[PDB]
């Protein structure tokens, strides 16, 4: 011994009835009566199903009943009994959790049941062997086939959702909600970046995530009154001022790293100069932040000037609270709490495994990177289609409003993205 | 506990010229002895009249006219770990090592006039003394 | 008694009951292995296990996920993790209490890897200047950092970008890189890096020279592969447009006599100092260093090469060097960084702190191995 | 416990000052009266300081008197204790090493002391934190910077030197004190090689080192009445008497070793036999020999016949007195013995690392081979300019006159090296 | 009691300290591990740990490093250094003193090789073959050697260079072979390597018949590939020109008939004796080349090939074969030694003792596997 049990998330079930009686429906889906280890929680299991197989409603009171007129009530602990299951449940949301726990549990006591059982009959019947090994098969799979699997989704509700999509994708009218883009056809469907949303926006190397984040964060700043929050963790704050005034007054960039500049390139200069000194835009460019920084300094800036909208120059890039996998799925949790407690949208761009030309992205190329999926309540995927110097962003992800691909066109000489 | 130099150099010459004469020659003029230790100036004397009556290399025949009390020595000796053929730097190395010995039991004398200065405070005195037997002491090694 | 918050500690894990989003702020602050107790250390795993794929965390989930990994006696039983649950009033102040177990942990750490230095002192005696550079790297890695919290606004940044396009430091004696650096400023790390023969030492050398005739400036070159008198020879030899052929092979002629009365009198008023010395350390450097500025002055400091002093921390230790003798300091490399600059040859630069991020270009000859304008 | 100390070493150092004066300079330079971990060796160090200051002689009396006056005699152990430190030094020369076998022990003691009050420091005051991080690095590092190091050697020094070479190479006149070579510009700087006296001959396979000891050894033994001793542990005995063959009586190497051989080409190797067999060439062909084994050999042929020359070719070849680094270094200082030995001038060729390449061989080229840079007292280095078949006799290192590149042509048909 | 001599060694550390100069020839004599005691070991590590960093040797410099080394203790402490020092009255015969403690070190290792080999005859039964080659092996790598002492007078050399220029041995069969041997000498070991069709066995085979069939001499070939009757069948090919496939594929015309009584009667007349075999050991050729030699003459040895017989062990053990049976042994090998021959073919020598270095060039027809003069 001791047979595998959890008493403690079986009490959490069974309170969580009592707390909620929409709890027994989840309940009863992942686990029969007999699951429960103990005698009296199977009785009460049972009692519960009964009442509810009746129509009738399961309370403290109708299982109270059920169980008396069953002569079952002393046996499990009485009514006093009962209420300390109520007792017993953190929170009665979390039913299904407590619940697989309770089937987990069940489901190992039988395969040490059936385990010891072929153990036994090694040693018994000895007699015939071919039929022993071939139950002994059919035995070990049937333990397997037990756990509460499925279901599959059917095409026709599929096809509903489809539909509704592409509904979404045309009733797109017209209002922008949240904090403009710059990008009119991103806000048509985003409209556009919202307060307290986690923004990811995913590419693979060479397909101007960078780009588009800046453009993002300078049409914000230089348009709206906003202040927006730029950490960049490859790059320093000069070469990404470098690549914004570029953007902004239509200024070569090769031209610009190579000291060459027309008489009246140099003229443009001083007018994007002179409008971007305007905007509200503040550079962190410190090489390996932890989240904790990024949220404090972000936390004084919005109580010192206002603050607008976080974007993080790649996520995979931030160091975890010590000195991977579990390391990035916290901060991804955290970038959605500084999202939340500063009310304001926060673009983490994101970089995708060596997934897509194992093949266009999808949501299974940062799902080996998880678990971002999540967390974010907006995924955008980069895709350029040449690889016509035009660039699509996938929006694989959206809580609030639909699914699909906005597309823009990008201009190598000033690092820019443009409408269409 | 090892012998002092003087002392293996007095042993490993006797081992010699137990076994050589024509090391023994050598050793009678450049050494008395002379010998430091009465029992190695005692098989010195019996080793020369080795010769001085004809005898040649055999430490046979020596430990047989010797007188019964240097015996046990003459045999631990003829014994000991020598190369019969002795370096030229070698003899050099001994016979100073024994000639000298004499010099540093002089230092002693001075080491008491030290020590005696030292303690009716004549710290000086001391000192002076103690320079001098640095240079004493140079003087040998 | 070791430092510890076991009131801090009881009250994190405590806030995680009481309110499963107030760990997201101590995940962010802690991890297990800085509680000081075992017991909160796997309560605090076991917590972090079950968000990680991700299911609630409450006390049932928790519970049942140190039991599947037979520690839940260990730490208390369900006993204490209602006490922990039970005990805590609010979960407001998670990060105060987060950050008391963080600073604790700190110092313990300080104190394990001092007791240890302290321990190697008398058993390592033996390996002294092993023991000495690897103190140093130990205390160091006892802290991070931070980051204060500075935002730079973009109207800062923008005065620095344009007056970073159209002579401020130490000159090198090459007017188009003195273009690009304005020219050697104080306290920067500078590494040129190089394949064999261009030359990387002549180079050196050339910027050593150029500063030390034209400046009242006093420079340190830390030559490891070349000898004192090798490298003073090379800068003569360029100095004064000699034939090095001529200088080895004994033979002069008139020209390279009166040519090198010229060239040692101007390479006397400098304003070098040389050390030659074959593996050295960059402690020994900044002793070395040290003693120059307090007694003559200096300085710009230069090596060849960094490879003959891992590499990190060498390389970490020769900025601490730079930023505190307030000089510039280039290290030389083959094929944390101020400016990086790689090298008719074209001088290619990757990193600049402050200026302009570009390419020179200068004319090497041969036979005085000497660089020049264009 | 116990503190790192050397009681030994401490007592060498003053004991040495009171063998000889001038050995307070090194140690003063080295210690200061603290690094003594006795207090009786401190007050001492500080009474011959102090009567150093004043101008006074440093000795045994001096620091008597000045012991005496600060009431100090007694108890350092009176006169008689100075005497002790008198013979307690094996070697006054080697106070240096004593000195640095004290302070090395001083700065253990400083790192010991600081490592703990650091630890100390973390129990008490809890309190600040960040200040004791920063005074933890900055303590620590102040132990390193302690240690006598230094000094740089200024320009003006060295231009000194270097001219004072220059002056040797030019001021070159003209007798040959030592054994000639044959090449007359060698022996110019040279004189030529000296008896006693280790010459290493260094070079990157493929230039020549083995052709250009050959050379000298069939100049030595052809021209002057002198005998060399060649020990060749990669090449047989016959191979190499075909090279000086062919190079004695100028005949095509690789026609002999096709055969072929013209009338004359037949009446030229006649010649070069009759001359090469009057001179007095001993040759060893042993494959890997021991040091201890080229060293016998020798000693009986100069008692035997007379010695001149000693020959080795490449020394990473002789293997060690057992069954790389350290062992190479003993084989060095063996050879400087052997030379030391027989009154006889020892050419050990040596192999230089791929580091030329890397970037005209210089000393840290055989320094990772070394300590071979200590012993020779001569080191020589060949270097072919276009890898005009011409090649360059760099001396990096000599003794006893100057330093330089001597000039010889080489001529591959022959194997051999001529004047110039 | 094991052999050792503690005042042969207790004059070695004196004589280093007394003279620092005495640690060189003692050096080269010596090694730590040859001292007896661990203390004196120790000892003699420590000083020549002392001079390689290179400090002078003396009682101070020495007790340091000890200590250092946390070992002065165990020696004995500063007590036994000085005993050591004082009781040394000189140096100057360091290396009679050295090769004392050098020989008692080699009878050690002597005892301990044949009490292993003694022992593992009762624990490994089991490996009889396996266990005789080994203590073979073991028993020769005990005595090193040495080289006692003679120089070459350039007179003697020259003669030989001479003369090896412008058939003393047994003759090849092939005439311009026959000149750069001229023939296969006596106690030489002949290497003949090669790639895959050349072919290596085919060139064996014919030496081994043109030196039976046309000298007296008895060739002892070892054939590990084919066996002897593959062997015979080649070599009545190559006698009488027999065109292989029709031996093969029985039909014979009236030319092979007769061509056939031909070369076996002319190969009946020999002179060789084979073995095929498959794996067999260099001693078992020993075995079989000793007991024909003494019974009926010989000899030439020829083998195919040796990488079916770690190399150098056999390498050498065939080197002892040879010089043993004053014979001459050819060994193939697939792609120490006296003779080193690789393979119109062209047959290259790159080694040859006393022989000249040169190229031979020899035809080969494929239908016989014969080869011939030009």
């Amino acid at each position: 011994r001791i047979p595998p049990q959890s008493i403690e998330a079986e009490q959490a079930v069974l309170g969580a009835v009592f707390l909620d009686p929409a709890a027994l429906v989840p309940a009863s889906e992942i686990l029969i009566p007999e699951d429960f280890y103990r005698a009296a929680h199977q009785k009460i299991f049972h009692a519960m199903l009964r009442v509810a197989d009746r129509g009738e409603p399961v309370d403290l009171v109708t299982v109270t009943a059920e169980l008396a007129a069953s002569e079952q009530l002393e046996e499990i602990g009485g009514v006093s009994y009962l209420s300390e299951l109520a007792d017993a449940v953190p929170t009665a949301a979390n039913v299904e959790y407590y619940a697989r726990i309770v089937e987990e549990k069940s489901v190992l006591r039988r395969l040490i049941r059936t385990a010891t059982s072929i153990a036994q009959d090694g040693y018994t019947r000895e007699d015939e062997i071919d039929v022993l090994l071939d139950e002994a098969d059919r035995k070990i799979m049937e333990v397997s086939q037990r756990k509460h699997s499925g279901a599959f989704k059917n095409i026709k509700d599929i096809l509903v959702q489809t539909y509704d999509n592409i509904e979404m994708l045309h009733n797109r009218d017209g209002e922008i909600t949240g904090i403009p883009t710059g990008f009119t056809e991103l806000d048509r469907m985003t409209s556009g970046f919202q307060r307290s949303d986690l923004i990811i926006v995913a590419a693979r190397p060479s397909v101007g995530k960078t780009a588009f984040a800046l453009n993002i964060a300078q049409n914000v700043a230089t348009k709206t009154n906003e202040n927006v929050a730029i950490f960049s963790l490859e790059m320093s704050a000069q070469q990404l001022v470098m690549r914004m005034l570029c953007a902004e007054g239509n200024i070569n960039a090769q031209n610009l790293r190579t000291g060459k500049l027309t008489p009246e390139d140099w003229g443009k200069l001083t007018m994007a100069m002179g409008s971007l000194s305007n905007a509200g835009i503040y550079i962190d460019d410190t090489p390996s932040i932890r989240v904790s920084d990024i949220r404090a300094k972000c936390r004084r800036l919005k109580q010192e000037s206002g603050l607008g909208m976080i974007v993080i120059d790649y996520l995979q890039l931030i160091q975890g609270s010590g000195r991977r996998q579990q390391e990035v799925s916290e901060i991804s949790r955290s970038l959605k709490a500084l999202a939340r407690e500063l009310e304001v949208p926060v673009i983490a761009l994101s970089q995708l495994s060596r997934s897509v030309e194992q093949r266009r992205p999808m949501m299974s190329d940062i799902r080996e990177s998880g678990s971002i999926e999540q967390d974010a309540d907006i995924v955008a995927f980069l895709y350029r289609d040449d690889y016509k110097n035009i660039i699509e962003i996938i929006i694989a992800k959206q809580r609030n409003g639909p699914v699909g691909t906005v597309q823009l066109a990008f201009i190598k000489e000033y690092n820019k993205f443009v409408n269409l | 506990k090892l012998l002092p130099a003087f002392q293996n150099a007095e042993r490993l010459l006797l081992a010699h010229m137990m076994r050589s004469r024509d090391v023994a020659l050598v050793v009678q003029e450049r050494i008395g002895g002379r010998f430091n230790i009465e029992e190695h100036r005692a098989l010195a004397a019996y080793i020369y009249a080795f010769y001085e009556e004809g005898h040649e290399a055999d430490p046979g025949a020596l430990i047989s006219r010797i007188p019964g009390e240097l015996q046990p020595l003459a045999s631990e000796l003829s014994l000991l770990l020598i190369a019969d053929d002795v370096s030229e730097q070698e003899l050099e190395d001994y016979i100073r090592h024994v000639l000298n010995r004499p010099k540093w039991l002089m230092l002693k004398v001075k080491e008491q006039e030290k020590t005696e200065a030292e303690r009716r405070k004549d710290f000086l005195t001391a000192a002076r003394i103690a320079k001098e037997m640095i240079e004493m002491k140079k003087m040998l090694s």
